[PDB]
């Protein structure tokens, strides 16, 4: 039924129409930050006891992004001022709801609405490619405009932070995005700076997959696979030109530069950086572009090199399944590429796909009978199979006899 | 202004031709019309004798005689009705649109029991559809016997008869055309007569010359009984009527006899047979076996508008005395009438079934024959869906071998049973032993077993019973009334096996949408469930098997398969440990596939290619038997280091 | 002696599947005390547009039939109809909330006639309002709406065709049939159903005019620099990739009905 | 004896009542009739003007106007035809069953190119189905304007017309019944005209008021092109006609323009759609698609008698002059006529399909949408199996992805074949990899793959093709023309393998009919086959899903299962040795069942338990993982 909400006063300084209501106390933990996804209870009453139909009427917790304005303002504020486990019923003053719009069918214009809010839990933003939580952002106070920097952009950011329980002092960074080792900083801060708005002030947490890796150095007392958190202030940037506005010339020119850079990174053992560089080829050349025949041929050579080296990087990085995908792309471009084929076979052997590994090493020899390594591989594959078969023979040596006995116990 | 006023005229010559050539589509009806005229002739004399018995001094037996004559190509019809005076003979047969019977009815007072067939005035002339010449002999009590003669030449004659006196009544002689002689055969006569007359209030005798002597065969032996008050009719009487009507050696299972008064007058008899016909859904003649009569004369059959198809097993008669007909008397003049008839017939059929259902033994006999029809009714009849559903019966996990109603379900069920649980499948045994119902059995919940293929459609349409929705135990997201402690334990277990969730999905990436940890399995290491939307197992096999279907729809509607893992099986725990130790262990890859294939079969899905299941098994058998490995098995360096 | 049995018609669930698939209305806006500078309105709407447009992609991926098209075809169809879909979405929200000439973009922002300060809105709101007006006038049901929205996605192809053309054609007939059912279901009629159908097919075909007139202003706004307009990166990309397909005449309009 | 002679008379009051109340079944008809009367009026003057052009001095445009007037609750129809003289108003409208049209035709020279609608003399009065009063204004070239009026009360009047001049023609004004005013709606009028009279030769214009001005819309914009010589009609012309006729947007796939000139005369256009047709909107389900017209006027559109159901996707028109009609003109008299028409329509459809078959690409397009109908036509209508079967196409083991005719199979038969081999199943792939075709493949014999559920019904009629017998490769007693040396080897080996047949006959006694030593198999240890007479696995699985199933037929159609053993397989030899050593070895009892269950699945039978099968596997897996008993 509707609550006697008329008996509750307004939260300090909430001229924003947010009620000082507590029905349940929380856990005592801190407040969510900007961008945090706060999972909440959400139900309530609309003006004068009108039922509010919502997701928790079926117990479905709502995921809310704080500070982005995706909900009516009074709700956004209640989240900012509430701790986990706390329950509030906010008599949202109309101006902080739908105003005079009268959002039909259930919101009268200039209506005071009562929303039941509970915080169950929250997380910061995932700034990573996959939902591993490798890079987490908690926005502190700032960020404006809709522009963000990208790879190749020159960025001015103030960086200060922590590792383990010790701090990095503050330094100003003026750099090209993607040059993680010439910041001598975690890979994750590239990926994170690329998502920052001008003036942005935020905290970014890094797990080992984004945190210092082979970029880690003992001078900071930080091992590879580091636990890190940093405070960043983005002041300005010069955004790099995008592929949708690039010329066919520029795409090949930049892909060539990247191939050379990727080659070096790979040779230096900087396989993640090499991988990151070779991917740049791929998007410039895979992106639709009208090339002359000469330009197209150059693009094909560059695309093949990326796909072959990406596979090579994946093999070094033990991403054998990724090596399969990248070498397959290389093989689509060149079906007899000795390196792509040999490497696909290696990736299969690496994960015990012995039969497939053999199929590829056999093909390498059919095309290249002198590939001594393919003979070596092929022979290993065969012996690995033989050993397993022997184990299976032993394993099931008396299978039927044992089952006949089990079935009669 | 000056206005000239004129009367309407008619051209007799053309009018006569239209009646003969454009009004009727089927020549056999000429017999119908002549018989109807005679039955009216008989009712009128009966009516008069009612107040003055001397009217029958000339003869008391009221009957109709049919006398074919092969030798002369003629057919004679003789009645014993009032007959006509010279004046009437001329005025009524010589005037194309006059009707003496209509005038008679107008003369009669309200309360008369007279119901007569006809009013149009043009029926007589239908004789010329088959006749070359027509002669009419008649004797009225108040006049001399006269003979009328004509052909449709535009004139006719009247002379005094010179032959044997008739006493009273009318004798019509047709001289048939040379190619219409089929109407002189006894078989054809009887067929026509049965089809169009049958419930005439007077007996009809057909006089047939045989090996000679005249065999006098009476037709119209069966009397209509729908005309009687039902209170007064015994079950034996209904049974005999039924058998005669349907030529069914067996009796009826149930009968409903009722009437409707006001606006449209009705009487009807609806019978439910004791056996469904073998061709119930196959015969291509029109499905509704309801015959419509007007003033006891057959009008129409095979009318789609009278009954919804799902009730096309009811046999019966509808009779009214007030509907408008077209000129040929072969169909109703206004279709809105049928709309009303249908509404009422359906309503009463449902009442019959409801009442029938109170007798459990008889209901079983009924249901066993007609449950298919009820189910179709659920799909199509949106108005009576809430009544039809109470006639459904199912086997359940509780019910032993008895079938029970949905109401029965819902009173045995438990306080937390906000949903009604059901399972579908090919047969009772498979369903009963299904993994999908074991958890439910553990907690004592009742599950409805739906077996017939048709049930897949009914569940769509039904949705809920008395506010409780139906849920499928083979879909994802099944809710059980679990304890909070149980829920917490189930969640704690999900922090384990995280690696198998991922590894198995990768092994089976191209085959399943998801791999999850579940709670509906308390036996079996795994099962396959379908997501909330799309075709489920059974729905898919049924659709695939239809003789006539477009398979292009199967590119849209298909199951999304999720593989559920039982964390408290020993196979799963062993795999967890083994896979964590080495995620690339070949034996894990192979056993995971084998479990998957097994799960498909046990969950109701076919295999994409059963041969390669079979081959996996054969391989294991060979190893298990010690088949020597001789048959089961056969047994520059820097180029790839180049950085480019 | 064994003959085929007839079957009952299976009821399609395509409309209810779509109801499940459809995204929520997104919030966007600025405090109304902030002056309604033409460019502010536009930037706000571009940001809203970007988010709605991407939601429309997962929405499309979830659609039966469509999801089985080669990915390149899926992207092509999304580009050619993205404005038809957004315009249709706006027209719906508008007319459902009010009979007035309002453009209801988000629960946060509704543009009335006095707020249409952009020459484009002064000139083209008649089409935006037209769509709202027709949906209002015609009392369009939600089931019909959803069916039509799907068909708008399928309304145009390259003149060169699609790779999975023989699937595309299936899908198109499939949804035409579903719309026909959405009509029968609200009407209860016979011949009126073809007429209702044409009342609606004519929308879907006139939507091409609505889009082209708006499209030209959209391109002018993006390409020129007359106002302080920020765009989502994704719209900047679709715009420059789409301009030459459109301007070179490489897009084939599939017009369902003529007469 | 003196015999009196009398003429026949008629009662006018009653006659008028019957015409109005019990001749016509509907009310759409009144418009249908008035339009037909106008087109006759126009033809009469057009004809006369051919020998005397001055007839048109009073006006040259020949057309029909429809003018509803809601305010006066009236509807007016105006032609520009010949008109009537005072004498004709009396003789033709005042006399029931008088027909001026008929007399006119009789008075024509025999070669006049005239086809008129009418002869009964009663249609005019159908006006009273919807009117309370009817007023007719007319001008004939040889007379004054006159106004005829009647309420059908048994009299009528004639006045000299003192209103606006017409020049020439007839104007009919209906004062409508108060309660039947839907006929004044633009929508309703258009529906009626399009349904009944769209092929009338003179243009019809509907005049309505809207935002105001009068919107003048021509309705009959489509010409009856079937009247043209077929050699002069282009594909574009047929395509446009087709779309207009069917409210399509897609073109036609094929068309046959045909005529008959015998005792009956008619012309027809038959079209094959590019997509199977469907009920987009509510209509009668299974309505056929051939419409019958007489003298360009619609008569009926769902006469089942006209064409077999299997050809109901043909769309088309049959236009036939001189057929006898019912007084309502809604039905044909003498249904024997339809029998004749049907014979001819079917004959020509088959010729059309034969012609499509010449173009391989187009035939595929055809067949992809319509192969089901061909198959139904094999099953049904047996007199045409001899032609229909040549339109069938199947995938075979030798065709890759092409579908071929039975003629191609025949062409490729080996000299030792007397049989055509086929297999049925669920998918291509499940059949292609089947054990049942392995031996046939070994010997180079081609097998036809039948896939659709419908193929099972069809295959039972197609017993012979060009004298060759059709046989299945999943049944008992399959003949393959191999050398007798193989038979001898089996007889030599049966001496040691019969011991297993006997053991396995005891195991599984309740599940199989028999266990025999076979030779159809090469690599699998065993398989399950169907008896020579009985039903196959595919038949059972489809019968089980019919939904509208009987019960006695399910018992009856159950298959008999025979188990065949491959003697040469290593599993079987190991089994023989152990089984002989100990008949009751538990290991044998379970191995035999496992092989049996496996054989059912690979042979296409559903495994009915199915849980036991799963459980057997689970135990095998536990040992495979090193899991102990406890
Ligand atoms: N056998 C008969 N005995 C006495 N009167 C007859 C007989 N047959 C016909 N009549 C008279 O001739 C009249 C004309 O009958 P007819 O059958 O032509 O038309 P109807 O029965 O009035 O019309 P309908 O076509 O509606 O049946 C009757 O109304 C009746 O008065
Ligand atoms: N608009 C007109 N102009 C000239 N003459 C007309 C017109 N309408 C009717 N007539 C005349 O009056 C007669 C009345 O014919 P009516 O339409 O009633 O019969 P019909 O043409 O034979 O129709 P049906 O055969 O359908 O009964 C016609 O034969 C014709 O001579
Ligand atoms: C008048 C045009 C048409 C506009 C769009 C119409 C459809 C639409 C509906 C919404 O709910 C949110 C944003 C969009 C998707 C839109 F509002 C903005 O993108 C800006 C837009 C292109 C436009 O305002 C411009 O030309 C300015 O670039
Ligand atoms: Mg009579
Ligand atoms: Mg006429």
């Amino acid at each position: 039924a509707p609550l006697p909400m008329e008996g509750v006063d307004i939260s300090p300084k909430q001229d924003e129409g947010v009620l000082k209501v507590i029905k349940r106390e929380g856990t005592g933990t801190e407040m969510p930050m900007i961008g945090d996804r706060v999972f909440v209870h959400y139900t309530g009453w609309l003006l004068d006891g009108t039922k509010f139909d919502s997701s928790l009427d079926r117990k479905d917790k709502f995921s809310f992004d704080l500070g982005k304005g995706e909900v009516i303002k009074a709700w956004d504020i209640a989240i900012a001022t509430m701790k986990v486990g706390e329950v509030c019923h906010i008599t949202c003053k109309p101006e902080y709801a739908y105003g005079s719009a009268g959002s039909p069918p259930k919101i009268p214009p200039n209506a005071t609405l009562v929303f039941e809010v509970e915080l169950f839990e929250f997380k910061g933003e995932d700034l990573t490619e996959e939902e591993d939580g490798g890079i987490i952002r908690r926005i502190q106070t700032r960020g404006e405009g809709y522009a963000k920097p990208n790879e190749g952009a020159i960025v001015e950011v103030a960086l200060e932070g922590y590792y383990k329980d010790k701090l990095f002092d503050q330094r100003e960074l003026r750099f090209e995005i993607g040059e993680g080792e010439n910041l001598d900083l975690p890979y994750g801060l590239e990926r994170a700076i690329q998502r920052m708005e001008k003036g942005e002030h935020s905290i970014v947490y890094l797990k080992p997959s984004y945190a210092f890796g082979s970029v880690g150095k003992e001078k900071f007392q930080i091992p590879p696979n580091a636990e890190l958190k940093y405070e960043l202030h983005l002041k300005s940037f010069e955004k790099a030109k995008e592929s949708w506005e690039m010329n066919s010339e520029e795409k090949l020119e930049q892909s060539t530069i990247v191939k050379e850079r990727g080659t070096v990174y790979f040779k230096e053992g900087k396989y993640k950086q090499a991988l990151l560089q070779y991917k740049k080829i791929v998007s410039w050349l895979e992106y639709e572009s009208s090339f002359s025949n000469e330009e197209a041929q150059k693009a094909q050579a560059l695309r093949l090199a990326s796909h072959l080296n990406l596979a090579m990087c994946h093999l070094k990085l033990q991403a054998f399944s990724a090596a399969i995908e990248s070498c397959n792309k290389a093989l689509e471009l060149d079906s007899n590429n000795e390196k792509g084929l040999f490497r696909r076979g290696e990736a299969h052997l690496a994960v015990n796909d012995f039969e497939l590994a053999r199929a590829d090493f056999q093909k390498v020899l059919q095309l290249y009978p002198n590939n001594k390594a393919a003979k070596t591989q092929l022979a290993v594959c065969q012996q690995r199979i033989r050993r397993q078969l022997a184990r299976e023979k032993k394993l099931y040596a008396n299978m039927f006899e044992r089952l006949a006995e089990e079935e009669n116990k | 202004e000056e206005v000239e006023t004129f009367a309407f005229q008619a051209e007799i010559a053309q009018l006569m031709s239209l009646i003969i050539n454009t009004f009727y589509s089927n020549k056999e009806i000429f017999l119908r019309e002549l018989i109807s005229n005679s039955s009216d002739a008989l009712d009128k004399i009966r009516y008069e004798s009612l107040t003055d018995p001397s009217k029958l001094d000339s003869g008391k037996e009221l009957h109709i005689n049919l006398i074919p004559n092969k030798q002369d190509r003629t057919l004679t019809i003789v009645d014993t009705g009032i007959g006509m005076t010279k004046a009437d003979l001329i005025n009524n047969l010589g005037t194309i649109a006059k009707s003496g019977t209509k005038a008679f009815m107008e003369a009669l007072q309200a309360g008369a029991d007279i119901s007569m067939i006809g009013q149009f005035g043009v029926g007589f002339y239908s004789a010329y559809l088959v006749a070359e010449k027509v002669t009419v002999i008649t004797k009225h009590n108040d006049d001399e016997q006269y003979a009328w003669e004509s052909s449709a030449g535009g004139s006719f004659t009247v002379r005094t008869d010179t032959g044997e006196p008739m006493g009273r009544g009318t004798k019509v002689i047709l001289h048939l055309k040379e190619d219409q002689t089929e109407y002189l055969e006894e078989r054809r006569i009887k067929e026509i007569v049965k089809k169009h007359s049958q419930f005439i209030g007077y007996p009809i005798t057909l006089f047939v010359e045989k090996e000679k002597y005249i065999d006098q065969e009476e037709l119209n032996k069966t009397k209509p009984i729908w005309t009687r008050n039902p209170d007064d009719i015994t079950n034996e009487e209904y049974g005999e009527f039924y058998k005669s009507l349907t030529n069914d050696w067996e009796d009826h299972l149930a009968v409903k006899h009722f009437s409707v008064e006001g606006q449209l007058e009705f009487r009807a008899l609806l019978f439910v047979p004791r056996r469904a016909p073998f061709d119930l859904f196959e015969n291509r003649k029109k499905k509704n076996n309801i015959k419509l009569y007007v003033r006891r004369v057959f009008i129409m059959d095979n009318c789609e508008e009278l009954i919804p198809e799902y009730l096309n097993f009811i046999r019966g008669v509808v009779d009214s005395e007030d509907l408008p007909l077209n000129i040929s008397r072969e169909m109703l003049q206004q279709s809105k009438i049928l709309k009303v008839i249908r509404k009422n017939l359906v309503k009463k059929c449902l009442e019959l079934f409801t009442e029938l259902a109170e007798d459990k033994e008889n209901y079983k006999k009924f249901y066993e024959q007609f449950s298919k029809n009820i189910k179709l009714g659920i799909h199509e009849d949106s108005q009576n869906r809430k009544k039809l559903s109470e006639l459904l019966r199912y086997y359940t996990s509780a019910s032993g071998d008895e079938m029970v109603s949905l109401k029965d379900y819902c009173t045995r069920m438990k306080e937390n049973q906000k949903h009604i649980y059901y399972i579908t499948g090919e047969t009772k045994d498979q369903v009963a032993n299904s993994a999908f119902v074991e958890r439910l059995r553990k907690h004592g919940l009742e599950v409805i077993y739906m077996i017939e293929p048709i049930d897949e459609y009914c569940v769509q349409q039904l949705k809920e019973f008395e506010g409780k929705t139906l849920v499928s135990v083979t879909k994802e997201g099944l809710e059980l009334p679990e304890d909070e402690e149980e829920k917490k334990k189930q969640e704690e277990k999900k922090t384990k096996f995280e690696n198998l969730c991922k590894i198995m999905k990768d092994i089976l990436e191209k085959k399943v949408e998801k791999v999850v940890v579940s709670n509906r399995l308390v036996t079996s290491p795994c099962c396959i469930v379908t997501s909330t939307y799309g075709w489920t197992a059974n729905m898919e096999r049924i659709m695939k098997a239809q003789a006539l279907r477009d398979n292009s729809t199967m590119g849209y509607m298909a199951a999304k398969k999720h593989l559920e893992i039982n964390p408290d099986h020993s196979i799963i725990e062993t795999l967890r440990q083994k896979a964590e130790a080495d995620k690339n262990d070949k034996s894990v890859k192979d056993l995971v596939i084998l479990l998957y294939e097994t799960a498909l079969l046990s969950s109701g899905f076919s295999l994409e290619d059963p041969q390669t299941h079979a081959n996996r098994i054969y391989r294991m058998i060979k190893l298990g038997l010690g088949i020597d490995e001789d048959d089961p098995t056969a047994d520059d360096t820097s180029r790839m280091e180049e950085v480019d | 002696t064994i003959v085929p049995a007839t079957l009952p018609q299976l009821t399609p669930t395509l409309v209810s599947l779509l109801e499940v698939i459809e995204p929520e209305v997104l919030y966007a806006g600025y405090d109304s005390s902030v002056p309604d500078s033409t460019w502010r309105i536009m930037t706000t709407l571009n940001m809203l547009g970007g988010r709605q447009v991407i939601a429309a992609v997962k929405w499309a991926k979830a659609i039966p039939g469509f999801r089985n098209l080669h990915l390149d075809d899926q992207m092509t169809l999304l580009q050619y109809s993205w404005m038809s879909l957004m315009a249709f979405a706006l027209g719906w929200r508008s007319y459902r909330q009010s009979s007035a000439n309002l453009l209801c973009f988000a629960p946060d922002l509704i543009i009335n006639e006095q707020r249409m300060t952009l020459p484009c809105m002064y000139d083209q709101c008649k089409h935006m309002l037209y769509v709202s007006s027709e949906l209002h006038r015609l009392q369009v049901s939600y089931e019909e709406y959803l069916c039509m929205k799907t068909l708008l996605l399928l309304s145009s192809v390259p003149k060169d065709g699609l790779k999975s053309q023989e699937l595309f054609d299936e899908i198109r007939m499939t949804y035409i049939k579903e719309l026909g059912k959405a009509i029968v279901k609200r009407e209860g009629n016979s011949s009126q159903n073809w007429q209702r159908f044409y009342q609606l097919t004519k929308l879907l075909d006139s939507m091409h005019e609505v889009v082209e007139n708006l499209l030209n202003y959209c391109f002018q706004t993006f390409l020129d620099k007359t106002m302080s307009i920020e765009f989502p990166e994704m719209l900047a990309e679709i715009i420059t990739n789409q301009i030459p397909k459109y301007s070179n005449g490489n897009i084939k309009k599939l017009l369902f009905h003529q007469k």
